C-alpha cells in the first residue's frame, strides 16, 4: 500500500485492524535497504531523535483505527512504516503490522547514469565473456534495458537487475549479459541501449 | 412458526449450564416464569411520607440519645414523618438521616446474640460505586409487541464494578462506633471484624440497586479489624452485577434487568450497618 | 554508546539447527532485555521472542516448539538456536535491545493492565537463506577502465563478483579506504542459482598513477576473502 503526498504537505497512514479496546501503539519507519528505526511508542510518545513532527493516534479510542501523522512530509521520510498493536482486548501480535510505503511526490525527476563495461581480460583468458552495464541515480525506477549485436537486438543472455532505491532519492540497476568468447571479438562493437521514462541512451563498446 | 438466531451477553451469575459441546440456561426458568421490568419506569427512592388518618396521630421522639424503646422525655406530635425515602441494601444503609449526637446503637437485645445489633451513624461516610463497561442495550423483539431488551456488544475496556470508600475516614468512624460498643460489653475490651459467615447473594453481599443495576459487593474488604484500644487512599471494592434477582424471601418475584446503556456511576452516603455478633 | 553485532552461519539445510549469535557492546547482556526479528524478503517482520537473564524469556507462539533462547553473560553474547527450519523460515535476522513498560487503563488494582514492548535500539541482522544446495565460492574478474586511454577526465573503474551463492558478499575498496563514489550494485540471480554483484568507483582525470587500487571482496559462507588488483 502506498501513500503519495505533495512535498511540504502533512501525511497520513492507517495500520491495522480497528481498536477494540484501549491501547498502545508502536510506529517504526523501515527505510529501503536498512533496519527499522523506533519512531513512537505509547501512541503518541516519541523518543530522542524524532522530531515532534510524527504523531499518531491516542490509544484512548476506541473503534477507531491506528493513524500515523506526518506534518510537514519531507524528502527522507520516504520509507516503509510498521505498527506493533497492544489491544488490551486481543492477545499478544507477533506479526507486526503490514507495511503502508510513502511516496513524497515531484522529487522530480532524474536522469541515469549508464556505466558500461567490457568483459575484463582476465574473464576472458577464463573463457566466459560477461558485459556490465551499469544504470544509476535515476528517478523513477522504470528502466527498460535491449542490447544490440552491433545493428541487431539480441535476445538470449540478457539479464537485469531491478531498478533499487538506496537510502536516496537514486535508484540502481545493474545489467549482465553472458557471451561466448568466439562473438566479443567476431562482431563490431555492442551496445547496451537503457529506455527510461521515454529517453533512451545507449553506450556501445569496441574491441582492442 | 419462525425463529431466529439473536445473540446476547449475559452476567455469570444469570445463567448455569446443563451437560452439545457447552450450553447454558437462565438460572430463573427453574424457579419461576419472570417478568421483565419496563424500561419505562424508575427505581429512584424518593422521600416518601406516612401521614395519619383524621382522628389518628404520630408521635415523634425529639431525644438525641433515644435507644428507640422507653419512655422518651421530650415527645412532639406531627401528621407526616420526614421524607424516608426506600433505600433499600443489606449490611448497609444508605442515604438516611445520621446520628444527632452520638453513634448511638440500636438491639432488641444486646444479650440474645441471635438479634441483628442495627448501628446508626454520626458522619455519612462517603462510597462511590461503578461500572466503568460503556454498553450496548440491543432491542430484540420478541413478538407480537414484546420487546426484550437485550445487551450487545461491548463498547472500551472490561472492568468490573467496583465502590471506593476512603480508608481514613471509615478508619475513624470504625473508632468512634467501638467507642459505643465498649458502653455495652464492659469499658475495656477487645471487638474484632469479620466478613459473612455463608449464605445466599442477599445475604453475604451489599445487595442494592443504582441506576439500574443490583450490585452484589463483597463485603470482606472492610471487615479487617480488630480494636485492642481499652495522605490520600481509598479502600476499593469488587462487585458482581446481577439482573435476574429473586428479591425477598421468595416473593419480590423474579425480575430481569434491563440493561443500562452506558456508564454507571453514583454517589452514596451510608448511615448505618445491619451487624450480627457470635466469650 | 551501543552497537550490535549478529553473526551465523547465512545458510543452513532444511530439518537442521540454525545457530545464530549476537555480539553485544557497549553494556552489559544482564542489564538490558532482548528480542530477536527475524524479517522475511519484502514481507512484514515477524516477531521472534525475548530473553533475558533470571528467566524472563518467552517465545512466539506459531513457532513455539522449535526455539530456544540463552545468554552467555561471561563471553557477554546473545544466543539463539532453532531446530527444524525450513523454506518458510528464511529471512534477514536482526537482534534488538527492548524495553518494557506499564499502560494502565484501569485502577491497577485487578492485574487490569498490561506489559507493552519497544525495542529501541536495533541490529545489523544476517541473512540467514534455507537452502540444500551447497556453497559456491565467488569469482572476481577485474573490470578494467574505459578504453585504455579513457574519455577526457572522470574516469571510472569497476569490480566484479559473479557466480557466488548465497547471499550477501560484502566489498569494500583499499580496506575501505575511498568509500567514496562507490555505487556497489545489488545482485542478480541467474539461471543456475548463483548471485553476482558488480562494485565500482568514479575516479578523477589524475588517474594514470599508478595509484594502488585493489578492490576486497568477502563471502564468508565459503570463507572466500579475494583481494583483486585492477590495471588499465
Ligand atoms: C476507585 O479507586 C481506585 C484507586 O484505588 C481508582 O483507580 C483509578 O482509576 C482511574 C480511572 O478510573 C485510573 O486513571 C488511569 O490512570 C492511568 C495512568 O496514570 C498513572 O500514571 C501516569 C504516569 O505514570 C507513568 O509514567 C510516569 C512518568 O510520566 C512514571 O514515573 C510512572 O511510574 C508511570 O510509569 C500519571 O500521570 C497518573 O497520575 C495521573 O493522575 C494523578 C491523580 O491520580 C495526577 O496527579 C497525575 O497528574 C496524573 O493525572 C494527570 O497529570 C498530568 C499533569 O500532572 C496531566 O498532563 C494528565 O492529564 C494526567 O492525567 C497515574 O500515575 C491513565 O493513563 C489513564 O488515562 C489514560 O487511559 C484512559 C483510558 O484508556 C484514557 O481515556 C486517557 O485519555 C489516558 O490515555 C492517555 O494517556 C495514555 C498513557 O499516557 C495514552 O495511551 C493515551 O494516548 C492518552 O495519552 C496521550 O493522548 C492523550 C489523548 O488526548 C493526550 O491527552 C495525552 O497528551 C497523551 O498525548 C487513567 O486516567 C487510575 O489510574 C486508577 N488507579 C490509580 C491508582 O490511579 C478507581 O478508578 C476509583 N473508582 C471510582 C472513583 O469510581
Ligand atoms: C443516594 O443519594 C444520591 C444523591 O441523592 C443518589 O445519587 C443519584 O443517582 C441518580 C441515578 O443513579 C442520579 O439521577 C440522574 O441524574 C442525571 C440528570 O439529572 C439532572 O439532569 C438535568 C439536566 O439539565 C438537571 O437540570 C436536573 O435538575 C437533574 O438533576 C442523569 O444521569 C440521570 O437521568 C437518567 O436517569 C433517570 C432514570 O433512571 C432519569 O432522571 C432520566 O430521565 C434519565 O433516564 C433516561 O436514560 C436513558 C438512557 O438512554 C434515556 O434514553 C431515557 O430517555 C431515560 O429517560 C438520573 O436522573 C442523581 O442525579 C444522583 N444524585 C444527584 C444528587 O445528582 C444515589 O443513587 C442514592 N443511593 C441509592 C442507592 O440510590
Ligand atoms: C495477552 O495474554 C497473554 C497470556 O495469554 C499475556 O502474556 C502474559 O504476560 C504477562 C506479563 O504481561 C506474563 O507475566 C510474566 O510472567 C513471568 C513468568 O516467569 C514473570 O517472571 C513476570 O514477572 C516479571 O514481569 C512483570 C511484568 O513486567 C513485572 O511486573 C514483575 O515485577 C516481574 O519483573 C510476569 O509475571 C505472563 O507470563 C504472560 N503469559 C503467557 C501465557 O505468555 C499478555 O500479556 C496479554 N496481553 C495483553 C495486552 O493483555
Ligand atoms: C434451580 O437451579 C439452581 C442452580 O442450579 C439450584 O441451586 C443449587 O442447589 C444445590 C442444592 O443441593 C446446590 O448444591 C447448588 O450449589 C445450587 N446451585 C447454584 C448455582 O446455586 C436449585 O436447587 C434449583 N432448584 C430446584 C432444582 O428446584
Ligand atoms: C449526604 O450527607 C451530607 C452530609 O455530609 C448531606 O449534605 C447535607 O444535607 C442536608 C440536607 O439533607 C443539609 O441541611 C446540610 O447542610 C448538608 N451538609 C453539607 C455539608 O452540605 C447530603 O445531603 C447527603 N446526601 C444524601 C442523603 O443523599
Ligand atoms: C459509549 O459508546 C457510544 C457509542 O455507541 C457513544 O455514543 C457516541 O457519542 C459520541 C459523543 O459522545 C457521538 O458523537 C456519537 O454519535 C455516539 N455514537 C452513537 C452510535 O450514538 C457514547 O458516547 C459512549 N459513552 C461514553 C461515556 O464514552
Ligand atoms: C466520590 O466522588 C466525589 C466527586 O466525584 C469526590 O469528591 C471530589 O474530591 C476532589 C478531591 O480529590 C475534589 O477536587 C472534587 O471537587 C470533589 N467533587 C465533588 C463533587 O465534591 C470524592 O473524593 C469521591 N470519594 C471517594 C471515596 O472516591
Ligand atoms: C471471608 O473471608 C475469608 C478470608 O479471611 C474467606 O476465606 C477464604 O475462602 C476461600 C473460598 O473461596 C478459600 O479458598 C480461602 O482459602 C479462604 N481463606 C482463608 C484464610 O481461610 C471467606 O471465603 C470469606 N467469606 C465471605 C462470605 O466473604
Ligand atoms: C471476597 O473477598 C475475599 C478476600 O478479599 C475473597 O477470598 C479469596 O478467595 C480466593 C479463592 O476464591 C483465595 O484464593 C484468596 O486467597 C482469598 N482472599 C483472602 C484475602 O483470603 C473472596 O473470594 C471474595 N468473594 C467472596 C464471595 O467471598
Ligand atoms: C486483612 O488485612 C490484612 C492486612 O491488612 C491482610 O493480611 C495479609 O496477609 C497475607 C498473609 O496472610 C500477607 O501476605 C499480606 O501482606 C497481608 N496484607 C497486608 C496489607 O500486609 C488480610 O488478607 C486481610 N483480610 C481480608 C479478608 O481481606
Ligand atoms: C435476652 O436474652 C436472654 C438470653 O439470651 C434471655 O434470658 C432474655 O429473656 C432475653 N430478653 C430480655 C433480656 O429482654
Ligand atoms: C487505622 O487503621 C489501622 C489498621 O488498619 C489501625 O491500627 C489504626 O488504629 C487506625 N487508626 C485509628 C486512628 O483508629
Ligand atoms: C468507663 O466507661 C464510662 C462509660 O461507659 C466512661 O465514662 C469512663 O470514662 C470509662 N472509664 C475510663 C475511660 O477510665
Ligand atoms: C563476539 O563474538 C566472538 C565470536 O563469536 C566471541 O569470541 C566474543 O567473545 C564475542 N564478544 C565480543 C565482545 O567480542
Amino acid at each position: 500500500t502506498f501513500v503519495s503526498v505533495a512535498p511540504g504537505q502533512t501525511a497520513r497512514i492507517t495500520c491495522g485492524e480497528e481498536s477494540l479496546g484501549s491501547r498502545s501503539v508502536i510506529w517504526y519507519q523501515q527505510r529501503p535497504g536498512q533496519a527499522p528505526s523506533l519512531i513512537i511508542y505509547n501512541n503518541n510518545d516519541r523518543p530522542s531523535g524524532i522530531p515532534d513532527r510524527f504523531s499518531g493516534s491516542p490509544g484512548s479510542t476506541f473503534g477507531t483505527t491506528a493513524t500515523l501523522t506526518i506534518t510537514s512530509v519531507e524528502a527522507g521520510d520516504e520509507a516503509d512504516y510498521y505498527c506493533h498493536i497492544w489491544d488490551s482486548r486481543r492477545p499478544t501480535n507477533w506479526v507486526f503490522g503490514e507495511g503502508t510505503t510513502l511516496i513524497v511526490l515531484s522529487q522530480p525527476k532524474a536522469a541515469p547514469s549508464v556505466t558500461l563495461f567490457p568483459p575484463s581480460s582476465e574473464e576472458l583468458q577464463a573463457n566466459k565473456a560477461t558485459l556490465v552495464c551499469l544504470i544509476s541515480d535515476f528517478y523513477p525506477g522504470a528502466v527498460t534495458v535491449a542490447w544490440k549485436a552491433d545493428s541487431s537486438p539480441v535476445k538470449a543472455g540478457v539479464e537485469t537487475t531491478t531498478p533499487s532505491k538506496q537510502s536516496n532519492n537514486k535508484y540502481a540497476a545493474s545489467s549482465y549479459l553472458s557471451l561466448t568468447p568466439e562473438q566479443w571479438k567476431s562482431h563490431k562493437s555492442y551496445s547496451c541501449q537503457v529506455t527510461h521514462e521515454g529517453s533512451t541512451v545507449e553506450k556501445t563498446v569496441a574491441p582492442t | 412458526d419462525k425463529k431466529q438466531k439473536v445473540y446476547s451477553l449475559f452476567y455469570r451469575l444469570d445463567v448455569v449450564q446443563i451437560n452439545s459441546n457447552k450450553e447454558y440456561r437462565l438460572i430463573n426458568c427453574n424457579t419461576s416464569a419472570c417478568t421483565q421490568a419496563c424500561p419505562k419506569v424508575s427505581f429512584e427512592p424518593i422521600p416518601i411520607h406516612y401521614c395519619a388518618p383524621a382522628g389518628f396521630a404520630i408521635l415523634k421522639c425529639k431525644d438525641k440519645k433515644f435507644n428507640g424503646t422507653g419512655p422518651c422525655p421530650s415527645v412532639s406530635t406531627v401528621q407526616c414523618t420526614h421524607g424516608i425515602k426506600p433505600v433499600v441494601s443489606t449490611q448497609l444503609l444508605l442515604n438516611g438521616s445520621l446520628a444527632e449526637e452520638e453513634v448511638m446503637i440500636r438491639s432488641e437485645n444486646i444479650t440474645n446474640n441471635a438479634k441483628n445489633i442495627l448501628v446508626q451513624f454520626n458522619t455519612p461516610v462517603q462510597i462511590n460505586c461503578t461500572r466503568p463497561m460503556n454498553m450496548t442495550r440491543k432491542s430484540i423483539r420478541i413478538g407480537p409487541g414484546q420487546a426484550f431488551y437485550a445487551l450487545g456488544d461491548i463498547i472500551g475496556d472490561i472492568r468490573q464494578a467496583h465502590c471506593n470508600v476512603s480508608k481514613a475516614t471509615w478508619n475513624e468512624t470504625l473508632g468512634k462506633v467501638v467507642k459505643q460498643l465498649r458502653k455495652h460489653f464492659g469499658n475495656n475490651t477487645i471487638i474484632r471484624f469479620a466478613n459473612s459467615s455463608g449464605g445466599d447473594l442477599e445475604v453475604t453481599t451489599h445487595s442494592f440497586n443504582c441506576g439500574g443495576e443490583f450490585f452484589y459487593c463483597n463485603t470482606s474488604g472492610l471487615f479487617n479489624s480488630t480494636w485492642i484500644s481499652n495522605s490520600n487512599d481509598s479502600i476499593t471494592l469488587p462487585c458482581r452485577i446481577k439482573q435476574i434477582i429473586n428479591m425477598w424471601q421468595r416473593i419480590g418475584q423474579c425480575m430481569y434487568a434491563p440493561p443500562i446503556q452506558g456508564v454507571i456511576r453514583c454517589v452514596s452516603n451510608i448511615t448505618g450497618l445491619i451487624l450480627t455478633r457470635d466469650s | 554508546q551501543v552497537h550490535l553485532q549478529e553473526s551465523g552461519p547465512g545458510l543452513v539445510k532444511p530439518s537442521e539447527t540454525l545457530s545464530l549469535t549476537c555480539n553485544v557492546s557497549g553494556t552489559l547482556v544482564r542489564d538490558n532485555y532482548w528480542s530477536w526479528i527475524r524479517q522475511p524478503l519484502g514481507k512484514q517482520p515477524e516477531w521472534i521472542g525475548y530473553v533475558h537473564d533470571s528467566g524472563d524469556t518467552n517465545y512466539n507462539p506459531s513457532l513455539k516448539s522449535r526455539v530456544h533462547l540463552s545468554l552467555d553473560k561471561s563471553k557477554n553474547l546473545v544466543s539463539l538456536r532453532l531446530t527444524g527450519v525450513t523454506a518458510a523460515d528464511s529471512a534477514i535476522y536482526y537482534c534488538a535491545t527492548t524495553k518494557h513498560g506499564r499502560r494502565i487503563y484501569g485502577v491497577v488494582a485487578f492485574k487490569e493492565w498490561f506489559t507493552y514492548f519497544y525495542m529501541d535500539v536495533w541490529g545489523k541482522g544476517t541473512s540467514v537463506t534455507v537452502s540444500s544446495a551447497s556453497t559456491k565460492g565467488p569469482s572476481v574478474f577485474p573490470l578494467a577502465p574505459s578504453s585504455k586511454s579513457t574519455s577526457g577526465g572522470t574516469a571510472a573503474l569497476g569490480c566484479l563478483v559473479k557466480d557466488y551463492f548465497p547471499e550477501p558478499v560484502t566489498v569494500s575498496w583499499n580496506s575501505g579506504a575511498l568509500t567514496s563514489g562507490v555505487h556497489t550494485f545489488p545482485a542478480v540471480l541467474q539461471s543456475s542459482g548463483l548471485y553476482s554483484l558488480s562494485s565500482v568507483v568514479t575516479v578523477p582525470s589524475s588517474s594514470l598513477g599508478t595509484q594502488t587500487y585493489i578492490c576486497n571482496v568477502n563471502h564468508k559462507p565459503s570463507n572466500t576473502k579475494v583481494d583483486k588488483r585492477v590495471e588499465p
